[PDB]
């Protein structure tokens, strides 16, 4: 449509995982942090070269087919490829900045091979970082303060405050009543709870709330913490009588996944490609400085991201879990 | 009794209110079908009046006075009130639609609360069963431990040659298994007789289960509401 | 008799997997459909070059000898090779009619393998719709909105409504309660006694021992992916879209796609007064089940407790 | 029997759809173990002709 | 104003009575429907003036 | 801090009427439309 675009689509009527437009700076740092944890090789870090738009479709299914009288009759409107629930992302400056004191950095240069092992530190924590980042923080505020919000919580608005704020009726907070409004402020799981075990409660879940088209699907995940796979699993294995079930860590018919300091009164199940981040595609800007005022060399970093689940309708998250008696 | 006496009222309680909501919703019901099968004969009676009056008009020519003008402003009149009369349906559905989602509510409800009740009784009652009584057959399992360990009552050699306990154990196990299965639970006992058996006797149990498990209770809910804020506008 | 048959068999009196006609554009394609996904693989999917013919009986055996009295006067009777109940099919059009916006465009055209990523995501999209479609539609209609319909229930006639509509046998749904039951207080085992009911009253015998044998069943009661453990000593497989409620014994050749040659217009517009631009592709295709043996199915089912 | 019938509930099981261990051998276990407990506590006395 | 609450008292004193009624209700609700159709060209004269 | 204006910027260390990013046809196209009319020439109009 545009003129390099019309000029591609005559073309065609005349790895295919990632994206790649030019090789550049930033780009090249943002696959050497997805090279380096896992959790990263499983997501889509996508460039982009706008500052505000439209998202694109990945992993998007809808039944397209119909069949119409055109012979002296009504015509054929065709039904939209790629619509979603509502699709507009706004990237945003995220920066780091630290320092060295003298002392260290005397004593880590004295021996040699510290440039690397530098480097791969600096990212091995990054990386980590923007995972801890994205999965918490609700909101973002300018000066954001390290005092009262040590889980990171006021970089950026996180995936789970997408949901909590964009897409309402998809998440699970209360137990309510026609005449109660709130039954129960937390979701009681336990012999006398509100359900029976976790495992129902993925299983209702997965059916009610998420769409029929992802619902049936070959790739699904069940994105949850540590302390709540750990209560779960203890118990089976403090017993006196097979060892293979803490290898495959399954759990309502649905394979488990577990990231860092993911909150543990929550669980989210979706596809593992359907959440994504977007980042600038040259904002990646460095500098250094020696000021001898503190005896530290310092450096900060700044870059332009912004997380962004992709469709809504994919996945549900479950919120305030709480296990117990409740006799 | 006198330790799940108090746990015991909330059985009724759920069991009066399940009652009142079963029904409220019989009365809907009947209602629904009289308004439905008047609303039939009151459009037949209509449309036979309306034929009666037109032939009989055809019949006097296009001159009419004294006559067909109450007649027909009364058809008329009669025609415009029907409107409301089928309108009243979709408010009872719409008010019957809430009522049998706290029904099957309130009958998950008491199920719950029943079935607790049967398992602490169950649970006390195998307690102070197994600590008070059956204490010869401890004896008696203790003195065929004490002749089995002697190495002359082993009939298998080195190979197989299970504990006396495991042995004694599974042969326990199978002689009450078996009389646990041939047997069966007889009701001629005052508290099992009084309020236990079955899970529950009515009408509504699975029929309509449209809230059931709680997600899809809060979906319901939602379109519930999002219809009731929609029909608020009209009637 | 046509003048090439005869002679195509008179050479005869002195490569079961794939069929390939002549190689023209739509069967190409229509290999590269079924070799996209995995559930197409085991299936059959064949051309035809006409409508309204013989069913291509693949996968199909029985018992021929026998022993006569040729001498007393009787005489050798040649029973059927091909015997099958009712072996007629037809074939209709189906229509995917899809448009792009502009600005979406744009953003793929941005990056790179651009084509390469749009051929394969409608290819995913009109693969998984045939199958979605295969076990489901009871309909012809003319209209086939997809708002009243979330499921496609009005493009075609599926498998499932082949068995509910032509044999009204190889089909329970009903034991005389309405709709049968299963658990302690029902009219049958778990599961077990079930399907070994089914598998020794309807489907037929000399189909019975056969190393291919599979029950079909959707994911709840439990690509494609197969449970280890057997059920009714026959493994248990799940295809993506199907009627929970419900499950199929049948092989796995049993089932077929038939596409008629030569049939699939492909069109594109681009109409400015909207911003967007219009494709329109149209085939012809019957689904049929190949042998109505070896194959049965239960309908309505509800595992759980009862007094 | 009571107690089998009471856990034969569906909403009995802690345990989810792995380690679901059948009601039966459960209370059996229960038993056996409740009854070794005593049987090994417990001494043999003499006072029986 | 006046003839919604008419409206309403007579369509919940109508779902009272149930799917019956006799000897009233009659009079009331053609009395209605005429102040509803009598309105139109009370609303009307707002454009001549 | 981007690489091309820390370039830009220090090689200054050792006109203002028309900007000119780059010449493409919409520029063309709005340099025209703005010398078409009198009022658009003491106006200020720039692509970004």
């Amino acid at each position: 449509m545009r003129q390099e675009t019309r000029f591609k689509f005559n073309a065609y009527l005349s790895v295919s995982k990632k994206f790649t437009v030019e090789p550049s700076v930033t780009q090249t740092l943002m696959n050497t942090m997805q090279e380096s944890s896992d959790f990263l090789t499983r997501i889509n870090i996508v460039p982009v070269s706008e500052m505000k738009g439209e998202k694109i479709g990945i992993g998007v299914t809808g039944s397209i087919a119909s069949t119409t009288d055109t012979a002296g009759g009504t015509e054929r409107q065709p039904k939209d490829f790629s619509k979603l629930a509502s699709n507009k992302y706004e990237c945003d400056q995220i920066n780091f900045d630290f320092y060295i004191r003298y002392k260290t950095l005397d004593l880590w240069a004295r021996y040699q091979d510290f440039q690397l092992r530098i480097r791969n530190a600096i990212i091995k924590r990054q990386s980590l970082d923007f995972i801890m980042a994205g999965f918490n923080g609700v909101k973002r505020a300018e000066t954001s303060d390290r005092s009262s919000n040590p889980m990171l919580q006021d970089v950026a608005v996180g995936w789970l405050q997408k949901y909590r704020n964009e897409a309402p009726a998809r998440v699970m907070s209360k137990v309510t009543d026609e005449e109660g409004r709130t039954t129960s402020e937390v979701i009681r799981v336990g012999k006398g709870g509100d359900y029976a075990s976790l495992d129902a409660l993925v299983m209702d879940a997965t059916n009610n709330l998420i769409e029929p088209w992802y619902q049936e699907d070959p790739d699904l995940v069940v994105i949850v913490g540590r302390q709540l796979l750990a209560d779960k699993y203890f118990p089976i294995v403090n017993k006196e009588q097979a060892d293979v079930i803490i290898s495959q860590k399954r759990i309502g018919n649905l394979p488990a996944v577990r990231v860092p300091y993911f909150p543990a009164d929550a669980m989210l199940i979706t596809k593992l490609e359907n959440l994504s981040i977007y980042y600038m595609d040259d904002s990646h800007r460095r500098v250094i400085e020696e000021n001898p005022k503190l005896d530290r060399v310092e450096n900060y970093e700044s870059m332009n991201i912004d997380y962004v689940v992709e469709d809504y309708a994919a996945g549900c998250l479950v919120e305030k879990i709480k296990v117990g008696d409740f006799s | 009794p006198e330790y799940l006496q108090p746990a015991l009222a909330q059985l009724e309680k759920a069991r009066a209110a399940h009652l009142e909501n079963a029904r409220l919703m019989d009365e809907t019901v009947t209602a629904i079908e009289r308004a439905e099968q008047e609303k039939n004969a009151l459009a037949q009676a209509d449309g036979n009046d309306a034929d009666d009056w037109r032939t009989a008009f055809r019949a006097a020519g296009g001159v009419l006075s004294d006559e067909l003008k109450q007649r027909h402003i009364e058809r008329v009149a009669r025609r415009e009130l029907v409107q409301e009369y089928d309108n009243l349906a979709v408010v009872l559905n719409f008010e019957r639609e809430r009522l049998k989602g706290a029904c099957d509510s309130t009958a998950t409800a008491y199920r719950k609360a029943h079935h607790h009740l049967l398992s602490l009784y169950a649970e006390h009652e195998l307690e102070h069963a197994l600590n008070e009584t059956c204490e010869a057959l401890v004896r008696a399992m203790h003195l065929s431990i004490l002749v089995q360990e002697n190495p002359l009552a082993n009939t298998t050699g080195h190979q197989g040659y299970v504990a006396p306990e495991k042995a004694v154990m599974q042969q326990v196990k199978s002689s009450l298994e078996q009389k646990i299965k041939q047997m069966q639970i007889s009701l001629t006992g005052e508290p099992v007789l009084r309020l236990t058996g079955l899970s529950a006797a009515t009408l509504p149990h699975m029929d309509y289960e449209v809230a059931g498990t709680p997600a899809q209770r809060k979906v319901w809910q939602d379109k519930i509401d999002q219809q009731g804020a929609e029909l608020k506008a009209r009637g």
